[PDB]
């Protein structure tokens, strides 16, 4: 209440003001970042003695 | 316990909240009311030296 | 977890804010004026020993 | 959270400021008025004893 959070929101941007702090933006949901070849890949299929 | 430890520190923001408004309201408030009690008991201890 | 950490670290912020804000004004305010008030009980006990 | 952790720290020196100026104050203005006060007191106790 009282605006807490309204107080904190400005202290850090004049604080932290200045620099530059982007953090990359990476999907991992992507086919890339998953092994292709799910259920039906050789690498599930039983190995034979 | 993560996810119950979690909770508690969510849960612990409404404890600096209400810290931060109680802070605030006795700068605002009791802070200069005592100043002006302490001015008044200034001058009476110079009636009583007098 | 750390999430939640983090904004209570954000949020800590606004009691330092207000902590320095009410030690200045006892600085500027309060202090200068119990120096009055222990200079005028310093005159009270030499007229006591009168 | 490190950059919220950084802010706190970089804000953390106002609060030292304010102390040494507070300090500062005191040692310069409340002591030197404090020995003038136990010396009147210091008096008052002998004349009592006479």
């Amino acid at each position: 209440s009282c605006g807490a959070e309204l107080e904190a929101n400005a202290l850090l941007t004049a604080l932290v003001a200045g620099e530059d702090f982007t953090l990359p933006d990476i999907d991992m949901s992507g086919s890339e970042y998953d092994i292709p070849g799910g259920i039906n890949s050789p690498i599930y299929a039983e190995i034979e003695k | 316990a993560t996810k119950a430890e979690y909770a508690l520190t969510k849960l612990k923001l409404s404890n600096e909240s209400v810290t931060y408004c109680t802070a605030q309201y006795n700068l605002s408030s009791m802070l200069p009311q005592q100043l002006l009690m302490l001015k008044n008991q200034t001058t009476q201890v110079a009636e009583q030296t007098k």
